[PDB]
């Protein structure tokens, strides 16, 4: 970008925008995780990769 | 009439419309322009009422009894266009009149607090109730499609419309804002009670007592609860909760049906699919 | 734009207020009032302190009690997993003992903890009720917060007690929980015929209604003449100034009649406390002298009539 | 959260708001997962008879060789399509009777030819007709079977309520979660209602309301309805102002109990352990079973009549 | 002992019944409360009965209710008279709910929005007998909440944006800590005059005190105290009438209409 | 039009943008809604859209009165 | 570890600090107790075992 | 990365960005035990490794 860009910060204060982008990457990568958690396709825990060895008694079909 | 200290305070102006034309007192009552317009907007409904009772849903049911009594909205078929008269336009019509006679009343209110020189809180909570009206006949029926979807005029057969309309999502309590309307209506009754009791009771001591002051009000509920929260603000708060109910209600009833279309505890799937349990 | 009063713009502060002192016989107050200053923008910005004698004391210990029972069972209803306990709060819940019963006691897991539950919050509750009593006594004061609980208490009694007796069982009551008290409103409706036309319920209604028309239109008039000292209602209520008069102008231009800054006051406390009495009364009736309420607006020629567009053949009747 | 118009239909009489209300995305996407297979086709009329060139036959006595073979060419296709015709069948012969599947496929045609011939009053109002396809599906064991649900683990000496738990059973409310087994298997009263306006003698908690609740939510989440789609809220007893699917549902409610009682119970010493619950009860049938989300099966598609098969005579 | 009376009466008819007959009077009871201030009426069917009829409607009024006030201030009666006025305008029209036009120049003429009544003489009290409304002056206890603007110094403008004085002091109340008047130093006379919260908002930004009542010219007519440490409830709504007043009187255009 | 440019003497140009601003904003977010709520212009349904066909006497909606 | 680290101590408030970890460690005894209840395989209770 | 990174104590202060670490791990640590303990092949209590002494 410019080169005079760092005039930008005569405007805004560093600790508000600091502090406001440390508290929303966090948000934002927790968000991501869980709504790859949420789907069948990239959920990593469940997706039976690799292999079980958990062996998985009558059951309930209702649920 | 007028109170023994009211003529001090009956001034020419202070008008939005009409000037001198209509700024008169009929009785204890100001009319103004606005006055003109809603008292004829109200008889005509009035009048279309009585003779929608009048014509009755047959020439059989029809009966003057004032529970079952009813004015009912178009079918389904017609949209939003205009229906016949005998068929579902008379509701339209004393629709539009009643949205008349509200605007009317709200105007003159401004009117006559311009006339006081006072602030103008009051038009301003008046028109949420009307905002609520106005979702019920207006904005749910054009985001669903017709007119149908309005409620009936009369003093049962609404009471049956709420009844098949909340049944029509199996289970009406699990919806949210319903539920943030409930809480703010029932602390609304709580605040009232307590606001009344307690001026009563330091306006009206026991006896052989003189009146109490200013610090017993915030003694007795700082020894009670420990906090107290004042003489204006408890009105502010009494105003904050009676308008929050009112709009909690309206956002409730705009979301079943335009914006969600299933029963309503199976709204509440996100929170037990989440994958922390 | 012009100041509307709802926010406090500049804050001022004194030293700490301990109260009127009491008579002699009593114990001090408790805690070191300190001040907030967001809590400062809408009210008051001091907390404490409190006053805690011994019905005080015996009110917390019953209640305490109480909520612990609900609780621990409402853990034990899923196996001792806290983290599914998070996960169903909402739904669980303490429920009553079963029909089978009538007004015996039952084993714990099947509704002794119940009993007991709701013994302890009636206790609680009526202890709490005389400390609401006793505070008004001791300040000078009359007792119109003590009549307007012993309405709501009677309304609490008549849901959770006077009517299971009435009907010669335990099982009519409300559970604990959230949910589970919900899904009771709804199946004490449906049983007994569409509760809407219950003429009790219909003016419990109105008083409802009835309270937050009169608490908006008060807390509006009040902040709309706030500007000639309007807020202090004492002295407009002991000397009458423009305050009063013009709220009264007001509302007799708007609808032809009027009240006093001392009257309104007195429709506050009628509106609220009737929207509990009737209530109560109105399930006192229902299964003990009335058993649908819809054949009842029928019998009486309340119901409306509609044509017959939709019908059914009843399979019973064939 | 979804945006609107919805599809709406109305069921009453203006004003009383019995009506039902459809996302069209959601529609399209549930009809996407409901469609139908083209029948093969016509067999030639004539020729030599089952009962004289073959011996083990015994529900289906009445046919042509074509036909038979015909329909037995469709049934593989409507439940073992992976496996073939093996699955059925042992190898080697076709007379023998060494395996269960066999023995339940000759109980599941009895089944079938009875909802046929003797509930028309249910599966015959606009000629829809059941064939084997509308259960499985294509898949051997169907997707939606219930059993006798346990619930949730308690402590040793806590006694269940069966209520005051989140499921899918009751569209996810706190109701009693397991209203299959004292209704659609046993025959327990689910009117609990009076029919006068003072009190005669009817002594129903105010439980059992919620038993019937529970049932209802079951109902509509099978049919993808609401409650307006049979009553009319104001009066739930009343029959005169219900709709006509109010005496279908009466009927389906006998007919599913049948299917329970007598089609699949005494199969339940032949299933392999797989099949049954934690009490040792089979898989058995409900409304979701057919239906599977849709006021029709299928939404409506008719294939039966294709069949001749599937009919009593 | 049964539910049904008779073949047509139950129960719950004669219980609705019952209620009724309560909720009448209680509406009576309610109604004769709302009586105590303003009645009997003030109209035309008294002055032409010459004085003989007397309009209060339905239901009449209540007998005398007796207030003590606190500290020896004396006793008042809730229905009480009080004397008749002659007001300071003249009627537009001579019919019947004809307004009133405010005779002379409208701020100073005591009429219409510019109106108020003559309450007591005396300062209103505390519980240990202090005046109860007194400035941060004598109340040194006091103090201004931190991170706030402190609006001491700010220059005051009137409605047109003019400056028409500053801030002097604050005047607090003992009872419940809170403002409720500034005193402005005016410009023009030397003199100090008292402006009510209520009509004053707040510019934190720059620090600056809004009047949109009246301009800036205006300040210069303000009722004044008797003495510079205390005020009584006749000055205070006396102060606070004036300034009501400019809502309607302070220029041409705000008299209305819109059309 | 010729003298158009009085018309900013009586109405402040500060305030105007804004509205003007606030205004347009509103009335596409409405037009945008309004076609994405029509069955003709609705673009998220994707250029491919194939709507199910009913091979038999089957119907999506259940009959009504 | 650094040895200054001991320099915290005039940084936090010690009484705060004292009862913070209290309760957290009473809840996190509490928590974990229930959990292992919950389980089959580690319920010391129903477990049957003596006999 | 960069030496003189420990500028960024001169804006943000050390008390309150301990105590919001320490609180944030704690958090992190118990959700991500609890996303464990959800399924049902990292359950290490309920997997039946090594064993099960106990009937169900
Ligand atoms: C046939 C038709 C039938 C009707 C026919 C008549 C129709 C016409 C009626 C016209 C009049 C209408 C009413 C207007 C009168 C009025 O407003 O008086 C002004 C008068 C003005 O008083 P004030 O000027 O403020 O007096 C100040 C003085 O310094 C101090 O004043 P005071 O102390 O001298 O005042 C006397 C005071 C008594 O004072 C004392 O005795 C001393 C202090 C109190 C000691 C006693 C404590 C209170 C007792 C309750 C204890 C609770 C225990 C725990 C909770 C248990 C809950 C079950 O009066 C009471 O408080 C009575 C006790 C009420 C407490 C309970 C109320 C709620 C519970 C309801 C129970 C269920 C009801 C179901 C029906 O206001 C009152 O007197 C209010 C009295 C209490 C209000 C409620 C009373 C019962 C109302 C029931 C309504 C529903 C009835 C339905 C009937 C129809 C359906 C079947
Ligand atoms: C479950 C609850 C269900 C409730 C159901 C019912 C709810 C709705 C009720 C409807 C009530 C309508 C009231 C109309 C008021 C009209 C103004 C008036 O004069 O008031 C009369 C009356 C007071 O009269 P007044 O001040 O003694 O009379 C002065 C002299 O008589 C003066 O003597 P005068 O010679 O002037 O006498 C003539 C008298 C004529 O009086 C009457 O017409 C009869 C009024 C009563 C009937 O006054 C007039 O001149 C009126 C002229 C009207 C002209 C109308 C045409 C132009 C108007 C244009 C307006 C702008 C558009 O005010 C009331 O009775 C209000 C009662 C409110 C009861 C509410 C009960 C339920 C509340 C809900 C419960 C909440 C919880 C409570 C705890
Ligand atoms: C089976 C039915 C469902 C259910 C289905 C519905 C449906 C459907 C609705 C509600 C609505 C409401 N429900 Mg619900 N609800 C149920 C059970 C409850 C229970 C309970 C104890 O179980 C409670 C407390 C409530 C409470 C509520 C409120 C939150 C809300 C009604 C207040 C309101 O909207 O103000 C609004 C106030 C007004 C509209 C007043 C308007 C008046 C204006 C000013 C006009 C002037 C009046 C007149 C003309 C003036 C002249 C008269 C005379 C001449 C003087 N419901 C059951 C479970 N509920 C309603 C809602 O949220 O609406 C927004 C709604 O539509
Ligand atoms: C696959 C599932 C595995 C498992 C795999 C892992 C893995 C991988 C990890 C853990 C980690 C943890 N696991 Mg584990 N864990 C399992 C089962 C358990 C069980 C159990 C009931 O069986 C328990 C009680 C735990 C508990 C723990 C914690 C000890 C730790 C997270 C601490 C924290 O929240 O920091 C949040 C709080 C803070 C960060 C506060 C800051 C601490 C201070 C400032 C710095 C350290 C100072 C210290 C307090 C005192 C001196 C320590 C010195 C460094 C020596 N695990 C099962 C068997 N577990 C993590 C770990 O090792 O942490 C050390 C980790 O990486
Ligand atoms: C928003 C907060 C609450 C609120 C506030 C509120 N209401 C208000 C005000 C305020 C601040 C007023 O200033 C105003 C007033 O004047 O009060 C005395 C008013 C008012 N609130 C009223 C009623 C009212 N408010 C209600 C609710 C509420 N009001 C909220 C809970 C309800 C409910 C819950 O049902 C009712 C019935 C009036 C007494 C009054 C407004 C009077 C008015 O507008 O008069 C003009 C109209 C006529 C005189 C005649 C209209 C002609 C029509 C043809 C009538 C029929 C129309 C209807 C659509 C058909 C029939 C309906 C059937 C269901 C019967
Ligand atoms: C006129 C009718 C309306 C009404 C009136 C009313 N309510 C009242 C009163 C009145 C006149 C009182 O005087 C009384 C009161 O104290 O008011 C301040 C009260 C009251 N109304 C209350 C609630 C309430 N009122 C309701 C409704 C209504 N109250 C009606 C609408 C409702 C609803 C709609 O559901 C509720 C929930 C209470 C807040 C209070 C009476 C409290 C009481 O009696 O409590 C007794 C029992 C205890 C104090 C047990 C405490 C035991 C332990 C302290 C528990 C420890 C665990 C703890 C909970 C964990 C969480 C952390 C805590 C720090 C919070
Ligand atoms: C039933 C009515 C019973 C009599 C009512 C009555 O008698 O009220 C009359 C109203 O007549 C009048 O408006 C007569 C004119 C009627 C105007 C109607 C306006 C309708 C539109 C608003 C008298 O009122 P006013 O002349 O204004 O006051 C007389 C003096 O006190 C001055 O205030
Ligand atoms: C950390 O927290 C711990 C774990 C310590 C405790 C936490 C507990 C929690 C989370 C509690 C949550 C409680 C909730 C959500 C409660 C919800 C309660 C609700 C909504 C209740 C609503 C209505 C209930 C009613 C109306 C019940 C009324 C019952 C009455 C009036 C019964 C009275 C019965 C009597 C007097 C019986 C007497 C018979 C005898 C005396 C014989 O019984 C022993
Ligand atoms: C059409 C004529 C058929 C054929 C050929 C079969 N079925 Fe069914 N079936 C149903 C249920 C609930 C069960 C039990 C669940 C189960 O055992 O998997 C069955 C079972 C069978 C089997 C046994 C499969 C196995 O597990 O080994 C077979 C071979 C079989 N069916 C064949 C339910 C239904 C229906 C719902 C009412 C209908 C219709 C049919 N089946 C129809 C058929
Ligand atoms: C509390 C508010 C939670 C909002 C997020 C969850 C629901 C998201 C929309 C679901 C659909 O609609
Ligand atoms: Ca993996
Ligand atoms: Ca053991
Ligand atoms: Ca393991
Ligand atoms: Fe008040
Ligand atoms: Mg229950």
């Amino acid at each position: 970008m410019s080169p005079d860009l760092w005039k930008i910060w005569l405007l805004i204060d560093p600790r508000r925008v600091l502090i406001a982008v440390f508290a929303f990457l966090t948000i934002l990568g927790l968000a991501i995780h869980m709504i790859l958690l949420s789907t069948t396709e990239f959920n990593w825990l469940e997706d039976g990769i690799p292999a079980a060895k958990v062996q998985q008694t009558p059951v309930v079909p209702q649920r | 009439a007028m109170l023994s200290f009211e003529r001090k305070y009956r001034v020419r102006g202070g008008t939005l419309i009409g000037g001198d034309l209509f700024d008169f007192w009929v009785g204890p009552f100001y009319v103004g322009f606005f006055g003109v317009t809603g008292f004829f907007f109200a008889l005509l409904g009035v009048l279309l009422i009585v003779w929608g009772a009048t014509i009755g849903p047959n020439a059989e049911l029809q009966t003057y009894n004032i529970w079952q009594i009813s004015i009912a909205p178009p079918d389904l078929s017609y949209g939003l266009g205009m229906a016949p008269l005998t068929e579902g336009g008379l509701w339209q019509i004393i629709t539009i009149c009643a949205i008349g006679a509200f605007v009317s009343w709200a105007l003159r209110e401004v009117e006559i607090c311009r006339k006081l020189g006072i602030g103008f809180h009051i038009p301003f909570a008046f028109a949420f109730a009307i905002g609520a009206y106005l979702v019920l006949v207006v904005v749910r029926p054009i985001l669903m499609g017709a007119w149908g979807h309005g409620f009936p005029y009369g003093i049962l057969s609404h009471l049956d419309w709420v009844s098949n309309v909340g049944y029509q999502f199996l289970h009406f309590h699990y919806n949210p804002a319903h539920m943030l309307a409930i809480t703010f209506f029932f602390t609304n009754c709580l605040a009232l009670s307590m606001h009344g009791s307690l001026i009563l009771s330091v306006t009206n001591p026991q006896k052989g007592e003189e009146v109490k002051t200013s610090e017993h009000e915030n003694t007795f509920f700082r020894d009670i609860v420990g906090y107290s929260i004042g003489a204006l603000a408890i009105h502010r708060l009494g105003l904050f909760l009676a308008l929050s109910a009112v709009f909690w209600s309206a956002v409730c009833i705009v979301i079943s049906g335009p914006f969600w279309t299933r029963g309503w505890p199976e709204w509440w799937n996100w929170w037990l699919e989440l994958p922390l349990w | 734009p012009e100041y509307q009063n709802i926010f406090t713009a500049v804050q001022v502060r004194a030293p700490a207020y301990p109260g009127v002192p009491l008579p002699k016989g009593h114990l001090p107050r408790i805690g070191r009032p300190i001040f907030s200053y967001w809590l400062g923008k809408i009210g008051d910005a001091q907390i404490g302190p409190i006053y805690l004698g011994f019905t005080g004391t015996l009110s917390i210990i019953f209640g305490f009690i109480a909520i612990f029972i609900i609780g621990f069972n409402m853990l034990a209803s899923v196996d001792w997993n806290i983290i599914q306990f998070v996960k169903h709060f909402f739904w669980l819940g303490l429920e009553p003992p079963a029909p089978q019963y009538g007004l015996s006691i039952p084993p714990l897991s099947e509704g002794g903890w119940w009993l007991m539950a709701g013994f302890f919050l009636t206790m609680s509750i009526i202890l709490w009720w005389v400390r609401t009593y006793k505070r008004a006594e001791a300040l000078g004061m009359s007792q119109h917060l003590s009549w307007a609980f012993a309405a709501a208490i009677f309304f609490y009694l008549s849901l959770g007690f006077i009517r299971p007796v009435m009907m010669g069982s335990w099982a009519e009551a409300v559970p604990f929980g959230i949910f589970p008290h919900l899904d009771w409103t709804a199946a004490f409706s449906i049983r007994y015929g569409n509760l809407y036309y219950n003429p009790f319920h219909m003016l419990s209604i109105a008083f409802l209604y009835g309270s937050a028309l009169l608490f908006a239109m008060h807390g509006a008039t009040i902040l709309a003449v706030s500007r000639f000292g309007g807020d202090r209602e004492i002295d407009q209520i002991t000397d009458r100034g423009t305050a009063a008069e013009r709220a009264a102008i007001f509302w007799r231009w708007t609808m032809g009649f009027n009240a006093s800054m001392e009257s309104i006051h007195r429709w506050a406390w009628w509106c609220a406390v009737l929207t509990v009495i009737t209530a109560g009364i109105g399930i006192l009736l229902t299964g003990t002298v009335v058993e649908n309420w819809y054949l009842w607006a029928i019998k009486h020629g309340v119901a409306p009539a509609y044509p017959e567009v939709v019908t059914a053949v009843d399979p019973y009747a064939t | 959260c979804e945006r609107p118009p919805p599809e709406v239909v109305q069921k009453g009489y203006r004003g009383v708001a019995m009506e039902q209300n459809y996302n069209p995305r959601l529609l399209e996407a549930s009809l996407k997962q409901n469609l139908p297979v083209e029948s093969l086709p016509a067999a030639a009329p004539g020729g030599p008879k089952v009962s004289d060139v073959y011996q083990n036959v015994q529900v289906l006595k009445d046919l042509s060789v074509a036909e038979f073979t015909r329909t037995m060419v469709a049934v593989t296709t409507w439940v073992s399509p992976k496996e073939g015709c093996n699955y059925c069948h042992v190898p080697g012969n076709w007379a023998s009777d060494d395996i269960y599947t066999k023995v339940v496929s000759r109980r599941m045609f009895e089944m079938v030819r009875a909802a046929n011939s003797d509930w028309k009053q249910h599966v015959a109002v606009n000629g829809t007709g059941v064939t084997c396809y509308t259960c499985h599906r294509g898949n051997p064991v169907p997707k939606y079977v219930w059993v006798t649900d346990p619930g949730p683990n308690q402590p040793s000496g806590v006694k269940p309520t069966g209520q005051n738990y989140a499921s899918s059973t009751v569209a996810y409310a706190a109701l009693p979660f397991d209203p299959y087994t004292p209704f659609l298997d046993q025959t327990n009263e689910i009117r609990v209602i009076g029919q006068t306006a003072l009190p005669a003698g009817n002594t129903t908690s105010l439980k059992q309301a919620e038993w019937t609740y529970g049932l209802m939510m079951q109902i509509s989440d099978s049919l993808g309805v609401n409650c307006t789609f049979c009553h009319n809220s104001r009066a739930f007893y009343d029959w005169k102002q219900s709709t006509p699917q109010r005496t279908t549902a009466w009927y389906a409610i006998r007919h599913v109990r049948d299917i329970n009682q007598n089609y699949i119970w005494p199969l339940n010493d032949v299933l392999p352990a797989s099949r049954k619950g934690p009490y040792g009860d089979p898989f058995k049938v409900g409304c979701m079973t057919c239906h599977q989300g849709a006021y029709r099966p299928l939404y409506g598609a008719q294939m039966a009549k294709d069949y001749p098969a599937l009919y009593a005579s | 002992m049964s539910a049904a009376i008779t073949e047509y009466m139950d129960v719950a008819q004669l219980t609705i019944w019952a209620f009724w007959f309560f909720f009448a009077g209680l509406i009576i009871y309610l109604r004769r409360e709302d009586k105590r201030e303003g009645y009997p009426l003030d109209s035309d069917r008294t002055e032409r009965s010459g004085g003989r009829v007397k309009v209060v409607g339905f239901p009449d009024l209540a007998d005398p209710k007796t207030f003590v006030l606190p500290h020896n201030a004396g006793t008042v009666m809730a229905p009480r008279v009080e004397a008749p006025t002659s007001i300071n305008a003249t009627p537009v029209a001579p019919f019947p709910g004809a307004p009133f036009e405010p005779n002379g120049d409208p701020m100073l003429s005591g009429f219409g929005p510019a109106a108020s009544p003559d309450r007591a003489k005396h300062c209103d009290l505390t519980f240990e007998g202090l005046p109860k409304i007194v400035p941060m002056r004598v109340a040194t206890d006091f103090s201004i909440a931190d991170k706030d603007p402190d609006p001491r110094g700010m220059t005051v403008v009137g409605l047109d944006g003019e400056v028409a004085g500053t801030i002097s002091d604050i005047w607090v109340d003992r009872s419940e800590p809170q403002i409720r008047y500034l005193e402005v130093d005016v410009s023009a006379t030397k003199k100090k005059v008292l402006l009510p919260i209520g009509f004053s908002r707040f510019d934190k930004k720059a620090g600056k005190v809004k009047v949109a009542a009246i301009k800036a010219a205006h300040f210069a007519n303000v009722p004044a105290l008797s003495k510079p440490d205390q005020i009584t409830l006749y000055e205070e709504d006396k102060v606070c009438a004036y300034y009501a007043g400019g809502k309607l009187y302070a220029t041409a255009e705000r008299a209305g209409p819109l059309l | 039009p010729q003298q158009l440019y009085k018309i900013w003497l009586a109405f402040d140009p500060r305030m105007a943008l804004i509205g003007l601003g606030a205004f347009l904003f509103a009335l596409a977010l409405f037009i945008h809604y309004m076609l994405l709520s029509s069955p003709g212009f609705d673009w998220l349904l994707g250029p491919d859209h194939a709507p199910v066909a009913l091979s038999a006497g089957m119907s999506a909606l259940p009959a009504g009165r």
